[PDB]
């Protein structure tokens, strides 16, 4: 407790995401529309505009 | 520190709301990704290190 | 012996399948995909990128 | 105004939360200094404030 500010131990966590996409299962927290067919529409699949 | 662990997350629904708000003073750098579109996006795995 | 004729069209097709093709180019960014490179990234680095 | 130490980084551009959401918004586009200091000193009370 009587060590300075700079020797004092910090906890540190990683985090370590793999934004290529392939599978896709850690997605976050949203909402799904339906799907329609034959429309030029905005399309969010998997968060790709 | 040079036992490291590593702790998989996967198959679930992240928030990283509680993150932002309950750690005090967190520091948070990001490389390679905007902190505040963590929300939005989907990712292949996302691993634990302590 | 119709080769000048042909060269003229080979020349055109080629030069245009060549500019669509130099698309693929990352040009130093991270990805060469607008829509990902908006939605993965903070603006102020955006606009460099 | 007045707020805490702990969402002093609310009052910023492109920065979130409930200060920042609902009490004091910057704008996007923002021309301009901010000056913090602590008043713990000055507007503290023992009975609370
Ligand atoms: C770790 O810290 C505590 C467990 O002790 C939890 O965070 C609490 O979350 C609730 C949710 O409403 C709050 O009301 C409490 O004030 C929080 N407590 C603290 C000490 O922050 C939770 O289990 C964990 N939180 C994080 C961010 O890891």
């Amino acid at each position: 407790p009587t060590y300075g500010v700079g020797h004092q131990p910090y906890r540190v966590v990683v985090l370590s995401f793999e934004l290529l996409h392939a599978p896709a299962t850690v997605c976050g927290p949203k909402k799904s529309t339906n799907l329609v067919k034959n429309k030029c529409v905005n399309f969010n699949f998997n968060g790709l505009k | 520190v040079y036992a490291w662990n590593r702790k998989r997350i996967s198959n679930c629904v992240a928030d990283y709301s509680v993150l932002y708000n309950l750690a005090p003073f967190f520091t948070f750098k990001c490389y390679g990704v905007s902190p505040t579109k963590l929300n939005d996006l989907c990712f292949t795995n996302v691993y634990a290190d302590s | 012996a119709l080769g000048k004729l042909q060269d003229v069209v080979n020349h055109n097709a080629q030069a245009l399948n060549t500019l669509v093709k130099q698309l693929s180019s990352k040009f130093g960014a991270i990805s060469s995909v607008l829509n990902d490179i908006f939605s993965r990234l903070d603006p102020p680095e955006a606009e460099v990128q | 105004f007045v707020i805490r130490g702990d969402e002093v980084r609310q009052i910023a551009p492109g920065q979130t939360g409930n200060i920042a959401d609902y009490n004091y918004k910057l704008p996007d586009d923002f021309t301009g200094c901010v000056i913090a200091w602590n008043s713990n000193k000055l507007d503290s009370k023992v009975s609370g404030n």
